[PDB]
């Protein structure tokens, strides 16, 4: 059901790195935001040179924050700005 | 240069030594950047003239066409009118593509009185398909411009000609405007064309069929221009009753039918015989649904019209009649 | 720009108080076309109505051992007689000749010897055994059924934080183990 009430809204990821920093809405919801880094092989495409891979941190109302990789964090609610 | 005050360096050394790049960044960057700052380099590199600042500065942060053409009026930039005239920015418009060949037919005024009035008039006019009262209006407005050359008759030459000539097609072809909209627009254009009433004359007796096919789908503002022309064109039975449906048929709430109903009355009076049969019947059938429109305006025609009839049998049955139905 | 605050102005109205007053507003004043963006008639009807939710929502803007247990023992006499944070009885035993193990922060032993100097001051708080004593548990027995109850109402309170704790980690290690791990991009 996580995945079967999983709206895709489509919004972004506006955060800063360099120590990863985003702004994101405010779900209204105990969930805070869960990060990983993995490998760049999973995919609907799979173009070559998968060396590459993918440090993400997603959550419920904000498009995450992923990108290239080439606890430690927290989420300020009442503020909403993920650190 | 990639800075700012480059532009007031280049000035000052020009300046003791006494550039549309300027005019780039006069048309800079949109909201509150600087407006301003480009403005006051090109305007002091000593100071000369802007000359363009004004329009340039204006169109940054439609009306930037006016914006641009104060700069410089009457002749000062004589030559750059060219440029002044100017408010493409390519894009949908309503009223400005029509207002713009109108301001470039006053230039022309103001230029010659014909060198590209009726060019920017035709120019115009060529445009796509009516649906629109912008079109319309540029063209009626050039026929305006006939009107006022004092020409009487290739005046009316203009006006009969491309105020007819929307009569092929006047509005209804396309757009999120669902309404035809070409009822009150080509009621305009036949008051331009002839019948005007307040300045021409030279109108026929099928002036009133004129305006009628000249609305084409209903005259709800000019109910009263038409019955005006109608009585006047031919002051008869078809006026009359022309006048009466033209308020009764044309919009319910009668701010139509109250008129409707006092021209059918005092209209089958003094043109179709007074205290007749026709006048009072004629009353009943128009104001038979009549609510209270204003007040109550259903008895004011015919309680007193069944008094004026001179009979005291027929005046007391109608006063009955109404007086049931006074306050409801 | 008379549209432009016509549009705004319904958008405030009907941030405000909305559609319904809409269609109120429409059905007084739908003779004339002030009211034109409000209803189908004008071109502000999108501009308009969504205008409203624009300054409703928060996007518009108004418009304009024996002996290592001695030396701890003796560790925590020197810091219950320590009198200020740079001054003490023990700063002169560190390094004044003799081995000093027990001042090691990082010796384990450091947090026995912060056990005992916390018994050193629950021993010298006045309330602790300086000069006054309260006999109200030496002779009380309900003061006793009082402090059992209130360990017992310490424990509900922990026994529920532990159950919240735990269910609020699985919560979300769940949603770890379920979040997007097909759309990765970067911006």
């Amino acid at each position: 059901e996580v995945k079967k009430f999983v709206k895709i809204g489509r919004p972004g990821y506006k955060v800063t790195k360099q120590l990863f920093q985003i702004d994101y809405p405010e779900i209204a919801e105990g969930i805070m935001p869960r990060h990983r880094f993995m490998s760049a092989y999973e995919q609907r495409i799979e173009p070559p040179d998968r060396r590459w891979q993918y440090l993400l941190m997603a959550a419920e109302p904000y498009e995450t924050i992923a990108f290239k990789v080439p606890f430690w964090t927290h989420w300020n609610r009442e503020t909403k700005q993920f650190f | 240069v990639m800075t700012v005050r480059d532009f007031t360096q280049v000035f000052d050394s020009y300046a003791q030594f006494e550039m549309e790049t300027a005019s780039e960044l006069g048309r800079e960057e949109e909201d509150d950047v600087d407006l301003e700052l480009r403005l006051a380099r090109f305007e002091q590199l000593i100071s000369r003239r802007p000359l363009l600042l004004n329009s340039v500065l204006l169109r940054q942060n439609e009306w930037h066409k006016r914006v641009a053409l104060h700069q410089g009026r009457p002749r000062e930039i004589i030559n750059t009118y060219t440029e002044a005239v100017q408010t493409v920015d390519p894009f949908k418009a309503t009223g400005k593509p029509h207002t713009l060949w109108v301001a470039f037919a006053k230039f022309y005024e103001d230029n010659g009185q014909l060198d590209d009035a009726r060019v920017i008039l035709e120019k115009a006019t060529k445009v796509n398909f009516k649906q629109v009262d912008d079109l319309a209006s540029v063209w009626c407005q050039c026929g305006e411009l006939e009107l006022r050359h004092e020409n009487y008759d290739e005046a009316l030459r203009l006006l009969r000609k491309a105020t007819a000539l929307p009569a092929r097609r006047a509005e209804y072809f396309d757009g999120s405007e669902p309404v035809q909209n070409r009822v009150y627009k080509s009621l305009k254009v036949w008051s331009m064309l002839a019948d005007l009433e307040e300045s021409l004359g030279t109108f026929q007796s099928t002036k009133a069929v004129y305006d009628r096919i000249l609305d084409l789908r209903i005259a709800t503002p000019q109910i009263v221009i038409n019955y005006a022309m109608f009585l006047e064109e031919h002051k008869y039975f078809e006026e009359s009753f022309k006048a009466y449906e033209r308020g009764i048929s044309l919009f319910k709430w009668p701010n139509v039918s109250d008129i409707w109903s006092t021209y059918l009355t005092k209209f089958i009076a003094r043109y179709g015989g007074r205290k007749l049969e026709r006048a009072r019947d004629l009353f009943e059938q128009a104001l038979d649904g009549c609510p209270p429109k204003y007040a109550k305006t259903l008895y004011l025609l015919y309680a007193q019209l069944e008094e004026e009839w001179g009979l005291a049998r027929h005046a007391m049955a109608v006063y009955e009649r109404a007086t049931r139905a006074v306050e409801p | 720009p008379e549209v432009r605050n016509i549009v705004d102005k319904t958008a405030s109205f009907v941030a405000r108080n909305g559609p319904e007053f809409e269609a109120r507003i429409r059905q007084n004043e739908i003779n004339n076309p002030k009211f034109n963006f409000l209803n189908p008639n004008d071109p502000y009807h999108a501009y308009y109505r969504h205008k409203v939710s624009e300054f409703k929502e928060g996007k518009a803007q108004e418009p304009s051992s024996a002996f290592d247990l001695d030396v701890v023992k003796l560790t925590a006499q020197f810091v219950a007689r320590n009198g200020r944070q740079f001054l003490t009885q023990l700063m002169q035993k560190e390094q004044r000749n003799y081995q000093f193990d027990f001042l090691r922060p990082q010796h384990s032993l450091f947090n026995y010897f912060t056990k005992l100097v916390e018994q050193y001051t629950k021993i010298l708080i006045p309330p602790k055994g300086l000069f006054s004593k309260l006999k109200k548990e030496a002779e009380n027995p309900r003061e006793v059924l009082d402090q059992v109850c209130y360990r017992v109402e310490w424990a509900k309170f922990q026994e529920r934080e532990r159950k919240k704790e735990e269910e609020e980690k699985e919560k979300e290690r769940v949603a770890y183990a379920q979040i997007d791990w097909h759309d990765f991009v970067v911006v």
